[PDB]
């Protein structure tokens, strides 16, 4: 982002992104072609694309800042539950739309979620996204920023799909409640062990097939599963229920975004403005 | 050497081909911004930089 | 690899988009120089390129979609047709592949007909003409969904259906007349029938709304294409599907008649 501008006649604000030109980067190819198909109130809107001989311009709707900066600004102040609930509800709507349109985001992290002064939150940065097929093929391995990376990716699964984004969203949910990353690993194996120490080391009962995964090792320490009331202490019964379903080990049992929209946690959801000035 | 390595419809005039491709304002009017030069233009969009 | 929660949404969406991403049926009549026969030569070469660089079948299908849409809008002299095809394969690779080949490899595989800069300029031009709308539905995307309706899974049927779907890419007349979902339907039924004697399942009538009656025109064409395949001027797909990887399905005898 190198330029922004408010429209006089409307008051609407836009942002200008630039890409200098192996030709057009595959990340740009995917980001642009997929964003053109993803018009939703909780997905950052691509307004226009301008090609020049050595530069590619993208015009986006403008949003004030990202969730990471917001949480850091609120590092010592609780983010009110209604706002956490509203943000999660909106993120699930944006993600369900992506999945229903055969797009995996594959880099959901607070830095890639943009917020405004009206209480909206939107998915951004689709540079790492991909259009998937049904059923899925093997795609790029080791995707997703480490702290938000699902265990099936860490264990080298031949196949992954929509569940990987739900895992990341579960991590972000927890992080909004504490302002601290749920699984802050220092390496792939440390990441895996942080997950295991929290959710228990998975076995064939909890996750059929897990012991046959390419990067599973029988030497893995066997940690016991702890209660979610200890994982995210301030979270209420409904919140813990939802979080536990987003962090299910087995990707086939992990809750979908559209199913999550009907969870009792959202029974009293509203759309409050942020508790801090942006 | 591999069988896939082949020309289909003969040699081309590179100068002419490059010319025809080098050939390839309406957006500049829409956004009041000069993209080729990376410069804002006076207009209904007020281009505050970063 | 299944995504049961979104299968129906995605199918419905692809059915919407295949109408929007469809090339113009009669475009070849508006081209001053190139013809369906030249297009066939081009697509057959792209099959070989895909084999040489071990690219996905989906990548090939996407490239053909990009080419047909490009030629629906832009006139191209025969000497530039391979450049169009090369840029389309480059773009489809960037979109679809984990490891897209470098531009230098695409230049090389044309036997150095064009330069790197020319290929990159053509990439730019294709993107402009297609207005960056690259996420097109393909026959392949419908086939893989239809395969989930097998009772039970048969890898020979799947390979033969893919083979038949690929054959359709070669011949703009008649296949530009049909939507990818329809070609996929005809290919699946014809493959299923050839190998097992079974027909288009009721579960796919429920999913797609297509019946053997609605698939009939495309099926009649595809059956003829299948029957005449060993005599076709373009043979790269047949050669590709002799591979044990595809269970040698191109060697199977087509049924003399269908049972519609």
């Amino acid at each position: 982002v190198v330029y922004k501008a408010r429209n006089k006649l409307t008051g609407e604000v836009v942002a200008l992104k630039k890409i200098r030109l192996e030709g057009v980067p595959s990340t740009a190819i995917r980001e642009i072609s997929l964003l053109k198909e993803l018009n939703h109130p909780n997905i950052v809107k691509l307004l226009d694309v301008i090609h020049t001989e050595n530069k590619l311009y993208l015009v986006f709707e403008f949003l004030h800042q990202d969730l990471k900066k917001f949480m850091d600004a609120s590092a010592l102040t609780g983010i009110p539950l209604p706002l956490i609930k509203s943000y999660l509800f909106q993120l699930l709507q944006g993600l369900a739309f992506c999945h229903s349109h055969r797009v995996l985001h594959r880099d959901l992290k607070p830095q890639n979620l943009l917020i405004n002064t009206e209480g909206a939150i939107k998915l951004a940065d689709f540079g790492l996204a991909r259009a998937f097929g049904v059923p899925v093929r093997t795609y790029t391995h080791e995707v997703v920023t480490l702290w938000y990376r699902a265990p099936e990716i860490l264990l080298g699964c031949k196949y992954y799909s929509t569940a990987v984004d739900i895992w990341s969203l579960g991590c972000i949910f927890a992080e909004m409640v504490t302002r601290r990353a749920l699984f802050p690993g220092d390496s792939e194996i440390d990441q895996l062990f942080r997950i295991f120490r929290t959710l228990g080391t998975p076995d064939e009962v909890v996750w059929p097939g897990v012991t046959s995964m390419p990067d599973y090792k029988p030497s893995f320490p066997k940690w016991a599963r702890q209660d979610f009331s200890k994982v995210v202490p301030p979270l209420d019964e409904d919140g813990r229920s939802l979080l536990s379903q987003m962090l299910h080990y087995d990707p086939n049992k992990r809750i979908s975004a559209k199913a999550a929209l009907a969870h009792p946690f959202f029974q009293d959801v509203t759309k409050p403005v942020p508790h801090l000035r942006l | 050497k591999p069988s896939a390595c082949r020309n289909l419809f003969g040699p081309v005039d590179h100068e002419e081909l490059t010319r025809d491709l080098e050939k390839h304002e309406a957006s500049q009017r829409k956004w009041n911004f000069d993209f080729q030069n990376h410069k804002p233009l006076e207009g209904k969009y007020e281009w505050q930089e970063v | 690899n299944e995504v049961p929660d979104y299968h129906e949404d995605i199918h419905t969406y692809l059915r919407e988009m295949e109408v929007k991403c469809k090339p113009k049926v009669g475009y070849m009549k508006k081209q001053p120089d190139i013809t369906n026969s030249m297009r066939a030569i081009l697509v057959d070469w792209l099959v070989e390129v895909g084999e040489e660089y071990k690219l996905q079948n989906e990548t090939l299908h996407l490239a053909v979609n990009y080419i047909d849409r490009f030629l629906s809008s832009m006139s191209v002299l025969r000497g530039k047709l391979q450049l169009v095809g090369t840029a389309a394969m480059l773009l489809a690779s960037k979109f679809e592949e984990i490891y897209p080949p470098e531009v230098a490899e695409f230049v090389y595989i044309t036997d150095d007909t064009y330069t790197k800069k020319q290929v990159l300029r053509m990439e730019h031009l294709v993107l402009k003409v297609l207005t960056f709308d690259l996420a097109a539905p393909t026959v392949n995307q419908f086939l893989t969904q239809y395969f989930l309706h097998q009772q039970p899974a048969n890898c020979k049927v799947e390979s033969l259906a893919m083979f038949l779907g690929e054959l359709s890419l070669i011949d703009a007349d008649p296949y530009l007349k049909y939507l990818p979902s329809v070609i996929a339907g005809a290919a699946f039924h014809l493959a299923l029938y050839t190998v097992t004697g079974q027909s288009w399942p009721e579960s796919l009538i429920r999913k797609t709304g297509y019946t053997l009656e609605s698939l009939k025109p495309c099926l009649m064409d595809l059956h003829q294409t299948y029957l005449k395949a060993p005599q076709h001027a373009q043979q790269s797909i047949r050669e590709k599907y002799k591979n044990s990887k595809y269970h040698g399905v191109s060697l199977l005898n087509p049924p003399e008649t269908l049972n519609l």
